[PDB]
């Protein structure tokens, strides 16, 4: 292969668009 | 008769000859009677190299034959694959009709070209161009008993085009040359994947320096602001191109552009733990106090991600050291959360408080009791946070630790004279939330010590 990079789906996967969001605000309450 | 030896060194593959031949002054654009240049007698014969110097060479790739056949119509019915995908990569339309209206696609196909035929598919071929007599490449494929041609044709049908745009390729790999000819091509530099983002956006995330300065001289936006917000400055900062970063605020971007969830480039860079960068941009006026959506500031960022370093140059360039998102964490309780005791330190050193207040109450001790992280509480009860402090429901870090069957940080609190005869707001004792939780070791512990 090694061209896998050549297609949009894969460069997607690499340019990693989800590490440009905030996630969450991580509370973790105690109560059960 | 130099252009006639010029084009036999182009049809027999000798780049030598041909290159002497440019070099004496012969005509790029020359043409046999046919009308084949050496662009399309090099294609015909699979002569890859001699098909890349004639590109560099400045030959319009484009040029059409008395047929009406481009280099890409020759070499897919030459069934040269390489070929093929090198005048895809320069630029080639590959929906261009002949005289008759044939297709590359069409081309490939009656001639059981199974590989050209999937790199034209793959690239945005349209199989549903006819020719002049309405027959189509699956028509043609099926006539001539094409069987595979067939099946990739009907399976693959209108899925359109995967591959990425030339332009995007040529900055991913950094060349300059393929990239300098599809810019002569085509003038816009700013042509747009799928996914949204411009080549400067991959040349920034791979740092390929001469391809992105290639593209900001023919006019490529700097600040160019897709649905998501995300900026080649944000790709840069992101991933720790020191140097892209530069160029970047060299040609003009904007270090206040804000993405879809509201993180500036210092909070890419923050997050990430790239100190250059977050030094670059601080000096170029970057907002220190920038909120993301959650509220959080670069240095809640840093704070997560165990950058030591970024929060030490962060507190440097007067960062709030008890800045408070949303739920009211400070990088403090941030630290605490994650367990990063270093970070910790690095606060606490320089004045953060350690019985800070979030939405129920709870303070760093109580979250670092909680999630079982022991050089944090050492860190803090060292600091001066309170032993015996209380959440909004009461609860004591004691009471977190018993529930949480965290038995070191129990008998750690113990040892210093945490008192387990406190009540919640129910009047619970840490006896009840070892007992209600099932924790034989911590409720045993427990009761060895003062009930």
């Amino acid at each position: 292969e090694e061209l896998q990079d050549d297609y949009e789906d894969m460069m997607e996967e690499n340019l990693e668009q989800e590490e440009y969001e905030d996630p969450d605000i991580p509370e973790s309450q105690m109560e059960e | 008769d130099a252009a006639t030896s010029f084009l036999r060194a182009a049809r027999s593959g000798n780049l030598d000859k041909a290159l002497d031949h440019l070099r004496n002054g012969v005509d790029i654009n020359t043409c046999n009677q046919n009308g084949l240049n050496g662009l399309h007698l090099a294609s015909k014969e699979g002569h890859v190299k001699m098909v890349v110097e004639l590109l560099h060479k400045e030959i319009i790739l484009e040029t059409t034959t008395k047929k009406g056949n481009t280099a890409l119509h020759i070499a897919a019915l030459a069934g040269q694959d390489e070929v093929v995908r090198e005048l895809v990569n320069y630029g080639a339309n590959v929906n261009a009709q002949s005289q008759k209206g044939f297709t590359p696609l069409y081309m490939a196909a009656q001639e059981n070209h199974l590989e050209v035929v999937k790199f034209l598919l793959e690239n945005g071929a349209n199989q549903n161009v006819a020719t002049e007599d309405g027959f189509t490449p699956l028509a043609v494929a099926l006539q001539q008993g094409h069987e595979n041609v067939v099946a990739h044709l009907i399976n693959y049908g209108t899925k359109g085009k995967v591959r990425l745009p030339a332009l995007h390729i040529a900055a991913r790999n950094d060349d300059t040359r393929t990239a300098a000819v599809l810019l002569q091509n085509d003038p816009n530099p700013d042509v747009l994947s799928k996914t949204g983002f411009t080549p400067l956006h991959i040349a920034a995330h791979y740092e390929n320096l001469n391809v992105a300065q290639l593209l900001l001289n023919r006019g490529a936006s700097v600040n160019f602001t897709p649905q998501n917000g995300i900026t080649p400055l944000h790709i840069a900062s992101r991933r720790g191109n020191v140097i892209m970063v530069r160029l970047l605020l060299d040609r003009g971007a904007q270090i206040e552009t804000k993405t879809k969830d509201e993180l500036t480039p210092l909070h890419c860079a923050a997050r990430n733990g790239h100190v250059r960068i977050s030094e670059i941009l601080l000096d170029h006026g970057a907002p220190i106090q920038a909120k993301t959506k959650n509220g959080l500031s670069p240095i809640h960022m840093a704070a997560q991600g165990d950058h030591l370093d970024c929060v030490r140059l962060l507190l440097q360039y007067d960062a709030e050291i008890d800045d408070i998102t949303l739920d009211h964490l400070t990088p403090l309780h941030v630290a605490a959360h994650c367990g990063h005791h270093r970070v910790a330190k690095v606060l606490l050193d320089k004045g953060a408080k350690p019985n800070s207040r979030a939405l129920n109450g709870f303070t760093p001790l109580h979250i670092a009791c909680k999630k079982n992280h022991v050089r944090v509480m050492e860190l803090l009860l060292k600091t001066g946070a309170s032993i015996d402090a209380v959440t909004e429901s009461g609860l004591t870090p004691l009471h977190v630790a018993s529930f949480m069957g965290h038995l070191p940080i129990v008998k750690n609190l113990l040892q210093r004279g945490a008192s387990p005869n406190v009540s919640n707001v129910k009047v619970e004792t840490p006896l009840h939330m070892a007992a209600r939780a099932g924790h034989t070791e911590v409720a045993k512990y427990l009761l060895q010590n003062k009930a």
